[PDB]
């Protein structure tokens, strides 16, 4: 706020965040990644799917594609229940796919789980269903700031492109 | 002169006490004679020069055929109390850390581990030094009431009178194992602890693992009898109290156990993987053998005799290597 | 002899570290470089630099190009500050770089 | 009279008084409060526009709060909000902004917009991986497996000696 | 902090209660020994 | 010299590194080359031993 | 009489109004350094004493 | 038992991988298969018919009963009364540590890790033993990179988990600062 | 699995996402804040009789003249705004009824815990800015009160003086909820069902179950 | 005054809330009385003295 | 009972530790643009 205050501001500010997250300093790479993962993937191309294979291999797949037809309330709260739980094996990540198809349905979901902690936007040229479905859902998500975006090129390198997207969404991931 | 060094003078001089011989410096403060020869400086130094192992077989006499002082067994002990008190906090955690949350807190299920959960929170009331107050009081109790009741017995009197101030004092031994465990800073306290407990569980849930610390008590009075002594089933004793480990392991799980510091109940902690009774054994055993609690009360004669014969063999080395065999003395 | 020992063994230990860099941001225009430095006690200290000054500039003596740091993956980059004759070193591990 | 100081983010400065004059429009018709006149209005104080910012204190954090999103924060939206809500809400308690300019109030809320996201972020960049601490290697290194000895695994008539049973458990264990 | 307290008096009785069976103990015992040295004396 | 030796082998064929010296399976007997090397590390440095010192 | 130079004006103390200080996107990031410079530092005034 | 086919009458979509409640479903069926005899199903020309609904793929369990920050109750089991039963078991249990150690090893000097099988191929495609369930098998380094993450979540589990909302020193600080201001201002 | 089955539990808790609790669904879940004031009461009486000490003994220093009455002025001026904070009406629990149309909510007064029920959803209403609390002077049997509070208000005998004053010590730490006569402070720091929080607290009645 | 209104406040919502129709004065005056004199007679001090 | 020290874990540990400083001693070694002659 001010100059001649600004040194001792974030000298005392620093100190005092360590109550809060105590060794936040030295666990920081660390607390990037949110307890409970919950992210939304817009693309279906095949590099597409063979990046989410690859970023997501601890992750659960959640196919909400199967839940068209059905009102947005309902539709949000089984995406919620299906997203909001830890399995035997504790993969604690869920990834969901064809959904949200509105606004609606996003405001919805987000408000249940307390908000999406990634929304991946996988923009393939090759793609032509992903915008015509889910533009709306894309728009909310960029309003509301959890929206990453990561081209790929058909005929890039798949592992750069992996590597590329694994620093992004980690980067993207939010508490 | 008149805002430093008056403020300054005491570190110095306490710098210098511990750094000097307070005897030796004592007699040569005084010069001069009254009519009495050997108040010299020479004659004080030479004197001096073996006051102190005189002055230590007095202490040690005092220790034994005197009542105890609670300042002359801290003293004793103060390395395990004073410098090393987090010591036990961590042993603690290790014991208890197969019921506990630690291992989902960024550490190990190990000693390092341990040791790493205790040191995150500083070394302050939050961290290293967090319930050393606590581990002051318990060994201003039952161990030293103990001695005050049992100076000069033999094995089996210490172990029924420390065993009965054991049971006396297990409440707090009990909210010293959970302040030890609570590493989220749940309770405020010693008596907020013990509030907690009594509001939630009835009273009878402060004195968990007392019979199972009382045998553990008897094998660990037992082992000390026999390093004291010195002889040679000393390191037979250590194997017993080794295998009688376990016992203290439960007791601490049981003790850590029925609260949100942990995972388990009182039901599930005795049906706990059985791979891991032994949770760091041998940091215990290490731990214990450099810092075995100096009770000379309880030292058995032989004991005394070896102390004594220590301090005669070193008295010795104050005569002339070369001197002359004379007919006529 | 005690005053001067402390000033100059402070002041160039200082110097040493002067030139690595802790924080490097833009400005929004991308027209200026915001650095933070160490300070002689280990603090943070800022300082402002110009992209078009700052240019990585070859060694004067063409055989020492194989001992630069920059050789090595993970080694140091210097960059050198053409206007106000200072140095900038960034490690080129792409885990300290945007 | 200009230092060499970086300037706090001006990104949501529009916005913050774009919704702060859109509230006090809607009681002071005639104050004249538009975001166009941003550049003149913080150069002026509240009792100037006759505005008693006090009292609609609260009212433009909690706007502000539902109506801003913040994408650098490392929070997501909804616990991004409520906290700043909660963040400025007590801050502000204490501070009277009646007797100073418009531009104090707007920058205030900035700053504690900002500092939020820095915290947030753990006062480092969201965009930086950055290398792991020595903790966290150390970590990781302890938590690899071990992979032992692969010969003694291997099905051979010679590993069922006691000899290489018992270095198999020795090493495998 | 009725809990508290209660755990507070219950603790100070104990340790109270401690106190006076050891000094009564004592009290016996530097008695006899009294009454012996004069005694003796 | 016995002891650091046993530690060092024991930690590393833990990892899975196993120093290449001695076949891999004995002539006769057919023991592993981890218990040869425990064996030859603990009698050959007494060995020299009594030796260096006759 | 040194800063009136005869054919050349100094810089002016103040920056160009052109520049702008507001602050854009981090490029560059090592916040170690800062403890390991603390760490070295009081090393050496600790041997230094 | 490693070559199993599954049919799924387009319950399941296979673009993406098996999610961990279907591949435990499959996991589930398998098991029956072998210990319960076999009809010669699982065959490409006669697979495994399933019929998955949204629920099963998804929702991961119920009885959701569990009292978070609670103690266990006592004065009610008599606990001066049933404490010997508990001293007495966990002597039992001192005086047979050291036995089942001994035990233990000679389980694992007449006892290989090859002894058992854990790989399954399911549509043309390889799954290790995974807990309850299957898990997707590529390379060697994927299997242990995946076993490298699960360790990391389940270790800094807990430190993700801080509280967002305990920020009471930090608006100390800036209403400190800013009221500071505030005085210069004025 | 043991924690496992915590995460899930605490995971829930958090998105506020609880089942039917038998009659009555928890749909908030809030906690107060505890302010120390004993340590400060200790102090300002410690200060106070060493000031008298000194002053009966005339041994003092200068120093220790300044320095006590400010200690003892700080350490009553804490305990007087912590005893206010401590005693803030603050919601902790709110359960809704199956019909969706009553509410049943627990206070925190002090550490105290005051259940309140049959509060119809139509009543609730949380007030987004500063309110304002009417003070009625008639009430006071105070000559000296009643004169003081009038002079500093400027009014009748009932006076109406807004929130924004007394937000420092009243309501800094959450919002003002109205639950239907009375007011409680609402905590930001809380876990609740936000969907129906939100209906109820604009005073729409939810659907039955 | 502002703690006087606050405290007033605090008792009126805690009387109805247990319906108690009186107002606990005795916290409202924790000090009121005590305060206001020992500012009143400072400030007269300081007018004589000033 | 997870498992704690490895002696080869500790050697590379201090292979690390030693080929730390090698970057620093290079760049303050090398040759720079500049040429005082
Ligand atoms: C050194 C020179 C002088 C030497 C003197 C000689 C040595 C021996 C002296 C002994 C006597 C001292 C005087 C008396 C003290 C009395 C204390 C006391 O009473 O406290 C009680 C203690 C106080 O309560 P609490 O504060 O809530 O608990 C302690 C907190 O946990 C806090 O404990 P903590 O362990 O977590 O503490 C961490 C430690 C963190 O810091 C450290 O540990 C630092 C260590 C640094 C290294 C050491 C270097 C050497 C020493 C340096 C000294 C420098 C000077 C320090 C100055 C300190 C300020 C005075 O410090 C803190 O953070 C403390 C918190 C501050 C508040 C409490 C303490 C206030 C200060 C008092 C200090 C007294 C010490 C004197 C002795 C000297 C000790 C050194 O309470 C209890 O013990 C309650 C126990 C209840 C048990 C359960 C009961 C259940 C019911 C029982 C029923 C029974 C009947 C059943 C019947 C059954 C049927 C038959
Ligand atoms: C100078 C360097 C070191 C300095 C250290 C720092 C000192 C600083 C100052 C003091 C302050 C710090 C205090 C200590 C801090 C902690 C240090 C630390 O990290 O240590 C732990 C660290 C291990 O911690 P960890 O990595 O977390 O543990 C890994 C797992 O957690 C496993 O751990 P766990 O807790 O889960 O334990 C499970 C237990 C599970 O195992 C069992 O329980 C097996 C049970 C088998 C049952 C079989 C029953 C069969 C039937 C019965 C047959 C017999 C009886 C028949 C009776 C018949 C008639 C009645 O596992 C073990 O048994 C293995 C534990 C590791 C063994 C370490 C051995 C060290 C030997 C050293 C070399 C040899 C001695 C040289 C002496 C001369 C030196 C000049 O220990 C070490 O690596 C070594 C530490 C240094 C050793 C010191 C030497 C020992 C001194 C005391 C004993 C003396 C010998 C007595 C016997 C012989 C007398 C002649
Ligand atoms: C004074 C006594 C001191 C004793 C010290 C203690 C150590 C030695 C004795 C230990 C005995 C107990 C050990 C545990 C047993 C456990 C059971 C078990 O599974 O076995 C473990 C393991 C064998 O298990 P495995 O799975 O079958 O492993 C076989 C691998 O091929 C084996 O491969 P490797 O990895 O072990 O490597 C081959 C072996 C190297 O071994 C060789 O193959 C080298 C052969 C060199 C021959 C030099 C020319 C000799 C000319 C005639 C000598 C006549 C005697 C003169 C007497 C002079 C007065 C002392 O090692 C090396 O190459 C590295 C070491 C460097 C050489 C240092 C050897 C020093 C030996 C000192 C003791 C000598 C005792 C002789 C007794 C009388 C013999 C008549 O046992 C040993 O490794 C011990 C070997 C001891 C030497 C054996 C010599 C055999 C050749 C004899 C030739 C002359 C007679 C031929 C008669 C033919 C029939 C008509
Ligand atoms: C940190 C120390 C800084 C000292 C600054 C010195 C300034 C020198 C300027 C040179 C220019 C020429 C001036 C004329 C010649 C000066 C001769 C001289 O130096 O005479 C000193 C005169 C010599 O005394 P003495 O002959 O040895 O008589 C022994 C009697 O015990 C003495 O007892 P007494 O009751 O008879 O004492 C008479 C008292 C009578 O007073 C007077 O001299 C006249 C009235 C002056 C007003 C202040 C009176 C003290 C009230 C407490 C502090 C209020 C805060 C404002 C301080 C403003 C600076 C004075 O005079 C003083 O001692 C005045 C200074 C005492 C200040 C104590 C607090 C230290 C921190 C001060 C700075 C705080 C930051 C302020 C930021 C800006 C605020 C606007 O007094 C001193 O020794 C003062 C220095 C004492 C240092 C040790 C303090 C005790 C141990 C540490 C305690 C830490 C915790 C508690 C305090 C925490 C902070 C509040
Ligand atoms: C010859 C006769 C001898 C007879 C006796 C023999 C006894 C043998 C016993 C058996 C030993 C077996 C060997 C292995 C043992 C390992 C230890 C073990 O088992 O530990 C388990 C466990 C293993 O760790 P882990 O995390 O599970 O896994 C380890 C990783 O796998 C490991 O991987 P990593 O990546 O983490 O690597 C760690 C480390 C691996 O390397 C090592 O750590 C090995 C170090 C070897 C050298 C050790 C020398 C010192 C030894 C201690 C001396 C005192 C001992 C006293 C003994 C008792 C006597 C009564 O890596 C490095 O190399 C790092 C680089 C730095 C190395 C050191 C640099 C030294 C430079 C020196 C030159 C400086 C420049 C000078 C020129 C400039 C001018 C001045 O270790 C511990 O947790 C140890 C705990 C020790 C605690 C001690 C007590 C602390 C108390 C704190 C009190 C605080 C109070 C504060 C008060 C504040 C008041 C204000
Ligand atoms: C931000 C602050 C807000 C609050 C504002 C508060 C306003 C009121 C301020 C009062 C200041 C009082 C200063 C007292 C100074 C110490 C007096 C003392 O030691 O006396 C002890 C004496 C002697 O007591 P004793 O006999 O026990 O001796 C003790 C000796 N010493 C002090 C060394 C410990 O006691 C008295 O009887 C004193 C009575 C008078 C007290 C007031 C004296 C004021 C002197 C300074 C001002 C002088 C006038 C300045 C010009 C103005 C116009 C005239």
């Amino acid at each position: 706020m001010n100059n001649t205050f600004k040194f001792l501001h974030q000298v005392i500010s620093k100190l005092t965040l360590k109550a809060q997250v105590p060794n936040y300093g030295q666990y920081s790479h660390s607390l990037k990644r949110p307890i409970n993962p919950k992210v939304v993937v817009f693309g279906n191309s095949s590099r597409a799917y063979e990046l989410i294979s690859s970023q997501f291999r601890n992750f659960n797949h959640v196919n909400g594609l199967e839940l068209k037809g059905q009102e947005d309330n309902i539709q949000a709260n089984k995406v919620a229940q299906s997203v909001l739980s830890i399995n035997d094996g504790f993969q604690d990540g869920y990834y969901i796919t064809d959904f949200p198809q509105n606004s609606k349905q996003a405001e919805r979901l987000d408000l249940i789980t307390d908000g999406v902690n990634l929304a991946l936007y996988i923009k393939d040229p090759s793609d032509k269903v992903t915008v015509t479905r889910q533009q709306e859902a894309i728009d909310y998500y960029r309003k509301t700031g959890a929206l990453v975006e990561f081209e790929v090129d058909p005929r890039g390198d798949l592992e750069e492109q992996v590597k590329q997207l694994s620093n992004q969404v980690l980067n993207g991931y939010k508490h | 002169a008149n805002f430093v060094i008056p403020y300054l003078k005491p570190v110095a001089d306490f710098w210098n006490s511990l750094c000097i011989d307070q005897h030796q410096d004592s007699l040569f403060q005084f010069k001069g004679q009254t009519g009495s020869l050997g108040t010299d400086w020479t004659s004080k130094y030479l004197r001096s020069e073996q006051d102190v192992y005189n002055h230590k077989y007095l202490q040690y006499h005092k220790r034994v055929h005197e009542a105890p002082e609670l300042t002359d067994v801290i003293s004793d002990n103060v390395y395990r109390l004073t410098l090393f008190a987090g010591v036990e906090r961590v042993l603690s955690v290790r014991q208890a850390q197969a019921i506990l949350k630690t291992q989902f807190a960024g550490a190990t299920e190990n000693i390092s581990g341990a040791f790493q959960t205790v040191l995150n929170g500083g070394i302050f009331r939050r961290g290293y030094f967090r319930g050393a107050l606590l581990n002051l009081l318990q060994f201003c109790g039952a161990p030293y009431q103990s001695l005050i009741w049992s100076r000069n017995s033999g094995i089996t009197n210490q172990v029924i009178v420390s065993s009965i101030f054991e049971a006396f004092f297990y409440p707090l031994d009990t909210v010293k194992t959970l302040i030890y465990n609570d590493v989220q800073g749940k309770y405020k306290g010693a008596f907020h602890c013990a509030s907690q407990v009594v509001q939630n569980a009835g009273w009878s849930r402060l004195y968990a693992g007392i019979f199972q610390k009382l045998i553990f008590n008897s094998a660990l009075i037992f082992h000390l009898n026999q390093v004291w002594d010195g002889s040679s089933q000393q390191w037979a004793s250590l194997a017993l109290v080794a295998a009688a480990y376990p016992l203290l392991v439960l007791k601490t799980r049981f003790q850590v156990a029925g609260t949100p510091l942990a995972l388990a109940t009182s039901n599930e902690v005795l049906k706990v993987n059985r791979k891991t009774l032994y949770a760091g054994l041998v940091p215990y055993l290490i731990f214990n053998t450099l810092f075995a609690y100096e009770f000379a009360a309880w030292h058995s004669s032989t004991a005394q005799e070896r102390v004594i014969g220590g301090l005669q063999n070193a008295m010795k080395q104050f005569s002339s290597p070369a001197a002359e065999q004379v007919w006529s003395s | 002899v005690a005053i001067y020992a402390t000033y100059i063994a402070l002041s160039y230990i200082n110097n040493i570290w002067k030139d690595y860099v802790v924080r490097a941001q833009f400005s929004k225009d991308k027209e200026l470089l915001f650095v933070t430095r160490v300070s002689p006690f280990g603090t943070t200290e800022e300082e402002v630099y110009e992209v078009a000054h700052l240019e990585h500039l070859p060694p004067s003596v063409r055989s020492g190009v194989k001992d630069l740091s920059a050789q090595d993956a993970d080694g140091l980059v210097d960059v050198t500050c053409m206007s106000s004759q200072r140095s900038l070193v960034f490690y080129k591990g792409d885990q300290y770089w945007n | 009279n200009r230092t060499h100081d970086k300037v706090i983010s001006q990104t949501y400065v529009p916005a913050i008084a774009n919704i702060a004059f859109t509230h006090l429009s809607k009681k002071y018709p005639q104050a004249g409060l538009k975001v166009d006149q941003l550049n003149t209005l913080k150069e002026k104080t509240w009792n100037d526009l006759g505005v008693n910012i006090e009292h609609e204190k609260q009212e433009i954090l909690v706007e502000l709060s539902e109506q801003i999103f913040v994408k650098e924060s490392k929070l997501r939206w909804v616990h991004e909000q409520r906290q700043r809500l909660a963040h400025t809400t007590y801050v502000f308690s204490g501070l009277e902004f009646q007797n100073v300019k418009v531009g104090f109030f707007i920058d205030s809320y900035n700053f504690l917009l900002q500092e939020l996201a820095h915290r947030s972020n753990l006062y480092q960049s969201k965009d930086i991986v950055g290398e792991k601490s020595f903790h966290e290697k150390h970590l990781e290194q302890q938590t690899a497996p071990y992979s032992g000895v692969k010969s003694l695994e291997e099905p051979v008539s010679q590993n069922k000696s006691f000899i290489n049973s018992l270095m198999r458990a020795i090493h495998n264990h | 902090s009725n809990v508290t307290g209660k755990v507070a008096l219950a603790t100070l009785g104990a340790l109270t209660g401690y106190g006076a069976f050891y000094h009564y103990n004592q009290y016996l015992n530097l008695s006899a020994r009294w009454q012996q040295i004069q005694e003796n004396i | 010299f016995t002891a650091v030796s046993w530690f060092s082998i024991y930690q590393f064929a833990r990892k899975g590194a196993v120093l290449p010296v001695l076949r891999e399976y004995g002539r006769y007997f057919g023991t592993h080359r981890l218990f040869r090397q425990y064996l030859h590390t603990l009698v050959l440095p007494l060995l020299y031993t009594e030796y260096a010192l006759n | 009489n040194y800063l009136d130079q005869p054919f050349v004006k100094v810089p002016n103390a103040n920056p160009n109004a052109s520049l702008n200080f507001e602050e854009g996107e981090v490029l560059y990031e090592n916040t170690r350094l800062l403890e390991w410079a603390k760490f070295w530092n009081y090393s050496v005034v600790v041997g230094y004493l | 038992s490693r070559i199993y086919w599954f049919d799924f009458n387009g319950t399941v979509n296979e673009n993406l991988p098996l999610n961990y409640n279907v591949l435990k479903i499959c996991r589930n069926e398998i098991n029956k298969l072998e210990k319960l005899n076999e009809n010669n199903l699982g065959t490409q020309k006669n697979p495994i018919k399933l019929n998955l609904s949204f629920e099963d793929k998804h929702y991961n369990t119920n009885n959701l009963v569990l009292d978070l920050n609670s103690y266990e109750t006592f004065n009610s089991k008599n606990f001066i009364s049933s404490i010997f039963d508990k001293t007495f078991e966990s002597l039992n249990t001192v005086l047979m540590a050291p036995i089942y150690s001994f035990l233990e090893f000679k389980l694992k000097l007449s006892s290989t890790k090859i002894n058992t099988n854990h790989y399954y191929v399911i549509n043309g495609k390889l799954y290790i033993t995974y807990n309850d369930s299957f898990k997707l098998f590529t390379t060697i380094n994927d299997y242990f990179n995946d076993l490298n993450e699960l360790s990391n979540t389940k270790l800094f589990f807990l430190y993700r988990s801080f509280n967002i909302y305990n920020i009471k020193l930090n608006s100390l600080v800036d209403f400190v600062f800013l009221k500071l201001i505030l005085f210069i201002h004025l | 699995l043991a924690f496992i089955k915590e995460a899930n539990e605490m995971i829930q808790q958090n998105t506020g996402n609880l089942p039917w609790d038998g009659g009555k669904k928890k749909i908030f879940q809030g906690q107060a804040n505890k302010y120390l004031e004993t340590p400060y009461y200790l102090l300002a009486a410690l200060s106070g009789l060493g000031l008298l000490y000194f002053l009966y003994s005339g041994d003092a220093k200068y120093k220790t003249l300044v320095l006590t009455p400010v200690v003892g002025i700080a350490a009553f001026v804490l305990l007087r705004r912590n005893q206010i904070l401590n005693r803030v009406p603050t919601l902790t629990e709110l359960f809704l009824h199956k019909d969706g149309k009553f509410v049943d909510a627990v206070v925190s007064v002090n550490g105290q815990l005051i259940s309140k029920n049959d509060i119809p959803v139509s009543t609730l209403k949380l007030y987004r800015g500063d309110h304002t609390v009417k003070v009625n002077l008639n009430d006071f049997e105070d000559a000296s009160a009643k004169k003081f509070l009038a002079q500093q208000s400027g009014q009748e005998g009932v006076i109406n003086v807004h929130f924004s004053k007394l937000r420092n010590l009243a309501a800094r730490n959450g919002q003002v909820l109205n639950l239907g006569d009375t007011e409680v402070v609402v905590p930001f720091e809380n876990q609740a069902n936000r969907i129906i929080l939100k209906q109820i607290f604009k005073g729409v009645e939810v659907l039955p179950s | 005054y502002n703690h006087l209104v606050i405290k007033y406040y605090q008792s009126f919502i805690c009387n109805t809330l247990i319906n108690k129709k009186k107002l606990e004065f005795n916290y409202i005056l924790s000090s009121f009385k005590f305060i206001k004199e020992l500012n009143n007679i400072i400030i007269i001090s300081l007018n004589k003295l000033f | 009972s997870s498992k704690g020290f490895n002696l080869a874990n500790a050697v590379n540990t201090v292979k690390s530790t030693l080929n730390a400083p090698i970057k620093h001693i290079k760049r303050n070694i090398e040759p720079t643009g500049s040429n005082y002659s």
